[PDB]
């Protein structure tokens, strides 16, 4: 729908492709979830990025400090199952919210049951996150690409 | 009768225990009665075991590092590895005891007696003569078990002779 | 409640039915895969290490790695607690379990097949009564 | 915008609809805690609890008591965690009997009852689950 | 003797404190009598 | 089944409780058969998306070497599945109410094998001709690739 927040940009609404041109409001709804997902992964992501860049690591991974797909593999098997495990407990958090009967795709803080009316700004500000997030996905899955193919990785002029 | 003043004298002294139970109730009888058969089929276990050295013997006492300030006993003596095992295998059933006794099963017999109801009949000097698993069998058997640990005790105090010897002096001599 | 009532003594007078044909069940099915259990590795034999080698005794108990112990408790757990969703929870009033799916539609098959599991399990159980005796009378 | 209202639209009640006091996130989070999750028996709100907190209270003990530098850390802390549930199912029991005084809402006697015994039973089993996965790590 | 201070402190500092405040709780608060 | 014609056997064609949900898994069936023999084909000729393989005699005995090597990876992929599943039971079947055992019946007004994944609108739902010519399409390939999975293991057969 054009009415959801993240439209305003330059390019206005951006759908060359038709996806959301007929598509019933379950699937538009399901297609914002996994924008706002993407974008707040790939923000976290990137900052997690540029802090093992500088070389800011953990007390508990002295050695690895320079390159984060090389550091990547220090972590052992059960620190990845442990990540997955918290992101499937805030996984069924945010599907329990799903159940509700109010539910707006991404608003996990019940923004409609909260704010006295809906507002502008409000829309402004989801589009800020979504235009930030947007900006956060390309930057990472570019991160990712330019110290797979180039192996000096970033801060190493690249 | 005596019995029955000395249990009225009880029920107007303290009758919040005596209503949930405590105190000279036939559901107190019942409990002391089954803990003194398992205490009777327990301190039988135990001469055996000493029989058989399967208890670690006194020879040798538990470390103090190991087992903490609680092993010790006054200063630098500790508890027996005997006294020990014999206290475990009496944890193991407290153990139950409390988990039995705060979630009983809905078909046992409560702790206590429940809000609604009151404690069941006496059974009087001589209790109803009906074998099988039935309750009369039940509470004879913890009568007699109690009145012998009573009086078994009470051979060995007087005598001097320890408990489990006097026991073993008891039964064909099979036991020590 | 579906096995008719020639039950050799009395015991149902101060215990309720439902829950004791539902134990009667429960320590059946777990009987008769305790059976298999001392059975099957006599049997076929065992796979791996274990930790320490040994077969056909009891004494696995304290061989077999904690963290199996750990895990099945685990599986049982949640098995239980989704077989109680089911007749107590939702009262959903079909079987819990029951892929590739049998227990005829007629009433009269149902209780017979109930009675059919009874049985089988029954026999289990004495099975790995007889086991035990076996093994440390 | 404006995203703190009075609670209840009550403007004259001691409390504010925050987002962390009424928010998507908190009322699911909290609406499916044991406590206040829906068709759950009294029974198994406790039973969930005690699991819960029972896993939860042996690791202080094992690893800070004065034991714990001795081999036979995990035990005593084992030991001390069931005797603090013991102390705490007493709390439960007496709170319980004071009052409520004079199988439904978990705000009775008896429902409080079926809560204490499921946290009891819930709580040893959770420290016992939290020994067995200690014993081997 | 040697034997009761290990079986007595503890019950004397822990146990019968206990029940004791457990006892006074549920009777400051009876609501009868 | 293909043009206008009938089963090509006994073919369940007693079953009183309506034969939605076996199309369902025929079509099921048949889309993981796709995928599975292009896959395959796509690894026996190029294959580098998990380096240090040694040598795989063929696509068969690849998981094994993977397990060996890679054993998170078949872990995240039988997470993925499980999740779209169960994603997936929400807009197909019909939920338990006491009755209707779970992933029994297609909720009904249905169609079999729709689970609204449409991003370009290439089978177009309004013409109902050119929707049921492709979803018989679909039906058929995916029955050939399935037929063409056990073709292959053949060459697991062979050596
Ligand atoms: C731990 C368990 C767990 C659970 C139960 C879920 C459950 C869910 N997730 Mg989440 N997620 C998890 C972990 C989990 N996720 C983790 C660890 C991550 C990474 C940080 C994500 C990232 C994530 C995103 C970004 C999205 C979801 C979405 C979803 C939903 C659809 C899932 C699906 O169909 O998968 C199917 C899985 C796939 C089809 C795999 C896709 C792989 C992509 C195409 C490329 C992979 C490249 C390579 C691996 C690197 C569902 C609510 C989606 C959603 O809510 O939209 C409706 C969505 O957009 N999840
Ligand atoms: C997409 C999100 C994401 C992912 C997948 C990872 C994954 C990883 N990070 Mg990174 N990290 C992230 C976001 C992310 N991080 C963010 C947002 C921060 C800023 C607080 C950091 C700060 C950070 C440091 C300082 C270190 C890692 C490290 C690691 C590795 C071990 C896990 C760990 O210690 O986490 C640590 C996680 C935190 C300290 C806070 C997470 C806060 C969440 C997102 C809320 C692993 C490869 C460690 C490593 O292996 O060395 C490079 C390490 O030393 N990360
Ligand atoms: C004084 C604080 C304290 C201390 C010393 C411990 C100590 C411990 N905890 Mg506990 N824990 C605590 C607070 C504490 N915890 C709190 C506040 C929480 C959240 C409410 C938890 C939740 C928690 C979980 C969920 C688990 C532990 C586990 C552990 C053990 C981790 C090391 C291990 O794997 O054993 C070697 C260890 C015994 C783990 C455990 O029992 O080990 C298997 C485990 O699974 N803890
Ligand atoms: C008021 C007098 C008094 C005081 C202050 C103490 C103090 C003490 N006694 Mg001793 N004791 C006393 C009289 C007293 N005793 C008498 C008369 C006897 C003969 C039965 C004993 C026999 C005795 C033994 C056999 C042991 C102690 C031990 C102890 C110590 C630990 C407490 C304990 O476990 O008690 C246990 C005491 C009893 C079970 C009997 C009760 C003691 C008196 C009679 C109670 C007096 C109550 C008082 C009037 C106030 C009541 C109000 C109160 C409820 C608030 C402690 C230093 C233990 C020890 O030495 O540890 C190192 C130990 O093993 N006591
Ligand atoms: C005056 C009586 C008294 C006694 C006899 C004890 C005895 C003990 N305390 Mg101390 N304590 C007391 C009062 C007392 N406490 C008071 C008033 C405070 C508050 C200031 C404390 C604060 C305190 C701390 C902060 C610690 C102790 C600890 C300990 C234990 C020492 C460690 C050890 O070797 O055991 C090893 C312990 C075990 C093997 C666990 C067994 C635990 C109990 C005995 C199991 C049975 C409990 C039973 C079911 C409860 C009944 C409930 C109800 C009926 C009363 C020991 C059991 C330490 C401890 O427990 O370590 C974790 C510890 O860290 N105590
Ligand atoms: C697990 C795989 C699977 C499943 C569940 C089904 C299920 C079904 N098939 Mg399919 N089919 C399969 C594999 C499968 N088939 C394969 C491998 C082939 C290729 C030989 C076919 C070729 C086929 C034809 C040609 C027809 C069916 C038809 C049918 C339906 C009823 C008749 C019958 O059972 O025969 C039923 C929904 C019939 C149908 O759809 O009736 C309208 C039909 O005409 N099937
Ligand atoms: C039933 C389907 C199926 C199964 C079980 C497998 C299983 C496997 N494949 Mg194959 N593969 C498949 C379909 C399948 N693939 C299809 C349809 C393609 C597209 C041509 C590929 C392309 C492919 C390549 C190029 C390679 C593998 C490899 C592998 C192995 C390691 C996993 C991997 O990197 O795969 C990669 C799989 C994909 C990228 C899947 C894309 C298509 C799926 C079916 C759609 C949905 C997936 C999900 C949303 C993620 C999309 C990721 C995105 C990049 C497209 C593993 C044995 C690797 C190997 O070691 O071979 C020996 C390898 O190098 N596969
Ligand atoms: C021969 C290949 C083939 C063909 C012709 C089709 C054709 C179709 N598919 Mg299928 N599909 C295929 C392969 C194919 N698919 C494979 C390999 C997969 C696995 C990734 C799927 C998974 C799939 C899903 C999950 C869905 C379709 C749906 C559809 C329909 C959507 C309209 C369209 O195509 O645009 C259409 C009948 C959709 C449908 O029928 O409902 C709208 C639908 O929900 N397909
Ligand atoms: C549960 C159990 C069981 C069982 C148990 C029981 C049942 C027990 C019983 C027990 C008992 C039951 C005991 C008893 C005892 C008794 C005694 C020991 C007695 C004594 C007596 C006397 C001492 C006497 C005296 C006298 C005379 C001489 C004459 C008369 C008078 C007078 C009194 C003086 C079993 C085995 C299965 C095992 C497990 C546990
Ligand atoms: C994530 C995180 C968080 C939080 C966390 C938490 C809070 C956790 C908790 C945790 C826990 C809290 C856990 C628990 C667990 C438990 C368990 C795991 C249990 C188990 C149990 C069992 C197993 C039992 C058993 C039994 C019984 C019941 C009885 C007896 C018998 C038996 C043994 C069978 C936050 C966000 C804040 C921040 C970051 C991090
Ligand atoms: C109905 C019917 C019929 C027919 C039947 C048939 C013939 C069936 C078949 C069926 C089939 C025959 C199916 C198949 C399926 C398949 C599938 C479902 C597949 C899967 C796959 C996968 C899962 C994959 C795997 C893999 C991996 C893992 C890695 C790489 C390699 C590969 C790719 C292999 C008739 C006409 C007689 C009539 C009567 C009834």
């Amino acid at each position: 729908v054009k009415e959801m927040p993240g439209v305003s940009a330059p390019l206005g609404f951006f759908d060359p492709l038709g996806f959301a041109s007929k598509a019933s409001p379950e699937t538009i709804t399901k297609y914002r979830e996994s924008e706002l997902r993407h974008g707040r992964t790939a923000m976290l992501a990137v900052l997690g990025w540029a802090f093992t860049e500088a070389g800011c690591h953990l007390p508990v991974f002295p050695n690895a400090g320079t390159n984060p797909l090389a550091a990547a593999g220090q972590v052992p098997f059960w620190g990845w199952a442990q990540i997955f495990a918290f992101c499937g407990v805030i996984e069924f958090v945010q599907a329990k919210i799903r159940e509700r009967p109010g539910f707006q795709a991404g608003d996990y803080i019940g923004s409609g049951d909260l704010m006295d009316e809906g507002d502008d700004q409000w829309k402004s500000f989801q589009t800020k996150e979504l235009n930030n997030g947007r900006l956060a996905m390309l930057a990472s899955i570019g991160l990712i690409g330019q110290t797979a193919i180039f192996g000096q990785n970033i801060l190493e002029q690249s | 009768s005596v019995f029955t003043d000395a249990t009225e004298a009880f029920s107007k002294d303290y009758p919040d225990f005596y209503k949930a139970g405590w105190g000279p109730t036939t559901k107190a009888e019942r409990w002391n009665g089954r803990h003194a058969m398992f205490g009777w089929v327990l301190i039988v276990a135990t001469g055996y075991a000493k029989a058989h050295g399967l208890i670690p013997d006194p020879e040798v006492a538990l470390n103090l590092k190991e087992w903490g300030t609680l092993s010790i006993l006054a200063g630098p003596q500790t508890i027996s590895n005997e006294r020990a095992v014999v206290l475990i295998a009496n944890v193991h059933a407290l153990f139950m005891s409390l988990c039995a006794a705060f979630a009983p099963l809905s078909f046992q017999d409560p702790l206590l007696i429940p809000k609604g109801q009151k404690d069941e009949p006496a059974a009087g000097l001589i209790p109803a003569i009906v074998p099988g698993l039935t309750k009369e069998a039940e509470l004879l058997n913890g009568r007699l078990a109690m009145l012998g640990l009573v009086l078994v005790m009470g051979h060995s105090l007087a005598t001097g002779t320890p408990f489990l010897n006097s026991v073993d002096l008891f039964l064909g001599n099979r036991l020590g | 409640t579906g096995n008719k009532p020639f039950d050799p003594l009395n015991i149902a007078a101060f215990v309720p039915p439902e829950r004791m044909r539902q134990s009667e069940l429960h320590n059946g099915r777990v009987a008769m895969l305790a059976v298999v259990g001392w059975a099957f590795p006599e049997l076929v034999g065992k796979f791996a290490s274990e930790d320490v080698t040994s077969t056909h005794a009891l004494d696995a108990l304290s061989q077999a790695d904690p963290r199996f112990w750990t895990q099945f408790i685990i599986l049982c757990g949640i098995v239980e607690a989704n077989m109680y969703r089911h007749y107590q929870i939702n009262n959903n009033q079909y079987p819990f379990f029951d892929p590739l799916n049998l227990y005829p539609k007629d009433k009269a098959g149902q209780q017979s097949m109930e009675l059919k599991e009874l049985k089988n399990g029954r026999a289990a159980m004495i099975a790995f009564a007889a086991m035990l005796a076996h093994a440390t009378i | 915008a404006n995203f703190i209202k009075p609670y209840n639209n009550d403007p004259f009640v001691g409390h504010l609809s925050t987002p962390v006091t009424t928010s998507a996130a908190t009322k699911a989070f909290l609406g499916n805690l044991p406590a206040y999750r829906a068709g759950l028996s009294p029974l198994l709100r406790g039973l969930e609890v005690g699991m819960a907190h029972g896993y939860l209270l042996v690791g202080p003990f094992d690893k800070l008591g004065p034991l714990r530098n001795s081999e036979i850390a995990l035990l005593s802390g084992f030991l001390s965690a069931v005797g603090l549930i013991t102390i705490l199912t007493l709390c439960l029991t007496i709170y319980g009997k004071v009052s409520f005084q004079e199988n439904k809402d978990l705000l009775t006697e008896d429902g409080w009852s079926q809560f204490t015994s499921g946290f009891l039973v819930g709580a040893f089993g959770g420290a016992g689950f939290a020994y067995l996965t200690l014993l081997n790590l | 003797a040697s034997y009761l201070p290990s079986i007595l402190v503890p019950l004397v500092g822990i146990v019968f404190p206990g029940v004791a405040m457990a006892l006074l709780f549920l009777y400051i608060e009876k609501d009868d009598i | 089944g293909s043009s206008v014609f009938d089963p090509l056997g006994l073919a369940t064609k007693a079953s009183d409780a309506e034969l939605l949900r076996h199309q369902e898994s025929e079509i099921k069936h048949g889309r993981i058969a796709m995928l599975a023999i292009l896959g395959m084909a796509v690894q026996e000729r190029f294959h580098p998306f998990f380096p240090t393989s040694a040598e795989v005699a063929n696509s068969v005995d690849a998981p094994r070497m993977i397990l060996q090597d890679y054993g998170w990876f078949w872990l995240l992929a039988l997470w993925g599945v499980s999740v779209h599943e169960y994603d997936n039971v929400k807009h197909t079947y019909k939920p338990e109410s006491s009755t209707v055992k779970p992933y029994s019946e297609i909720l009904d007004g249905r169609v079999p094998g729709d689970l609204g994944f449409d991003p370009l609108e290439l089978g177009h739902k309004e013409d109902s001709e050119y929707y049921n010519s492709m979803r018989l399409k679909e039906i058929n390939n995916g029955r050939l690739a399935m037929i063409a999975v056990f073709g292959a293991c053949a060459q697991e057969m062979v050596n």
